[PDB]
């Protein structure tokens, strides 16, 4: 039960590191799943404020 | 049981090669066999390989 725990920990950490992305102050981010953009608040395109967000 | 394995392999290949994605700015025209079938919106979609083209 030693290889499995370190393996799950490292893969979880790398998955989280892949997931996180930061939008710089001067820019704004648009997210694309497959082709389309994410829609929110009654089918309105969403733009990310310059903060840390998860993908 | 080898025939069952072959059936599983071919159905898996059918499912995996059928999925396709089209960008948001784009719209897909899908034609069943050689005849136009419908229009697909910009998202992940599935089509029968060798049956219809996008």
């Amino acid at each position: 039960m030693r290889k499995s725990v370190i393996a799950i920990i490292i893969i979880v950490l790398v998955v989280l590191y892949m997931s996180v992305f930061v939008v710089k102050e001067g820019e704004r981010g648009i997210t694309l799943r497959f082709g389309k953009v994410l829609r929110d608040d009654d089918n309105k395109p969403l733009v990310y404020e310059p903060g840390l967000h998860f993908k | 049981r080898v025939v069952t394995i072959a059936a599983a392999a071919i159905v898996i290949i059918w499912a995996a090669s059928g999925f396709y994605t089209i960008k948001e700015a784009e719209r897909g025209v899908v034609t069943r066999f050689g005849k136009f079938s419908h229009l697909v919106e910009p998202g992940l979609n599935w089509k029968p390989t060798f049956i219809d083209e996008v």
